[PDB]
């Protein structure tokens, strides 16, 4: 029998049919090979396992046999699941830039990377530069961004404008940007976002010994721990430089440093596979950070 | 239980 397949990624959807037997690998491969993607070291196939989980698809196993939710067509997300340490040096495809872009933006917007008015109102420009290309007096009249999601909730929340007002705003920041390239622009806007203090970093919640509540951040540069009440400012940093060795037993994990005078870092995740996520999440992150520190 | 050993 047929297993019937579908792969979004962020502009984009593909289905096709897929054998009993075909390999996470080969299921990847051929959606990078359609998409014409050269640059597949960022990216992961995202799916949902029986349980619920948000799952990454294993390149060395059967497609088939990794336990998706099993619905007629099976379902997977084509992601960025690392990002890089400096988007401008780091993504030269085209094709690579604007998935991220698009990423990362749409996170910008459902309030998941923090991100401040100010910065929020000068990325949305790019954005709309992006979409319309240069302002034009003639074609671009009052309100046509009334239909457009160009702002962080949040945003719109805490500073109250009205809608035409933030929209006036971004136009002025729009009219600016007169003879950017759709393509600059987006750079652009990412360069802006890879300094946000929330990007391209996964966040788990944890508790130490004593059972308060924290976040755990794994990133390109390596571990940091957060208060619950703040996900922006580490609490303490651990970069992969001053980091010996990660452990997990059951839900207790364990960071053990370099220097030998420093207390090895102790959190409880609340289920065992909760560590098994955050030990491969680490160990991918880790490897491309020395990977892109060899030739 | 698992472990990993970065630098």
């Amino acid at each position: 029998k047929p297993i019937n397949v579908r792969v979004t990624t962020m502009d984009a959807e593909l289905e096709f049919a897929i054998q009993p037997n075909t390999t996470g690998k080969q299921l990847f491969d051929q959606v990078v090979k359609t998409v014409g993607l050269r640059e597949v070291w960022f990216f992961g196939l995202q799916y949902v396992d029986s349980k619920g989980y948000s799952t990454w698809l294993k390149l060395n196993k059967k497609v088939t046999q990794q336990d998706v939710k099993k619905e007629n067509p099976l379902q997977f997300k084509f992601r960025a699941k690392f990002f890089p340490e400096d988007v401008s040096e780091e993504l030269i495809q085209e094709i690579t830039q604007r998935l991220f872009f698009l990423q990362v933006k749409e996170a910008i917007l459902n309030d998941e990377i923090y991100c401040p008015p100010e910065t929020a109102v000068l990325l949305a420009s790019y954005a709309v530069q992006a979409k319309y290309g240069d302002y034009n007096k003639e074609i671009h009249k009052p309100g046509y961004l009334a239909n457009d999601r160009l702002l962080p909730q949040r945003v719109l929340e805490q500073h109250k404008l009205t809608k035409e007002q933030w929209e006036e705003r971004i136009q002025n920041w729009h009219e600016e940007h007169r003879g950017m390239l759709r393509e600059d622009s987006m750079m652009e806007y990412l360069k802006i976002a890879q300094d946000l203090e929330m990007y391209g970093v996964n966040y788990f919640e944890i508790k130490n010994k004593k059972g308060t509540e924290l976040w755990l951040g794994v990133d390109a540069l390596g571990l940091n721990i957060y208060e619950h009440d703040d996900k922006l400012t580490p609490k303490i940093g651990f970069p992969w430089s001053e980091i010996r060795n990660i452990s997990f037993n059951d839900k207790k994990f364990v960071i053990k440093p370099i220097d030998k005078k420093a207390p090895d870092f102790v959190f409880y995740a609340p289920r065992l596979r909760i560590n098994k996520r955050i030990l491969a999440l680490c160990m991918g992150n880790h490897e491309l950070y020395m990977r892109r520190r060899k030739p | 239980m698992d472990i990993t050993d970065i630098n």
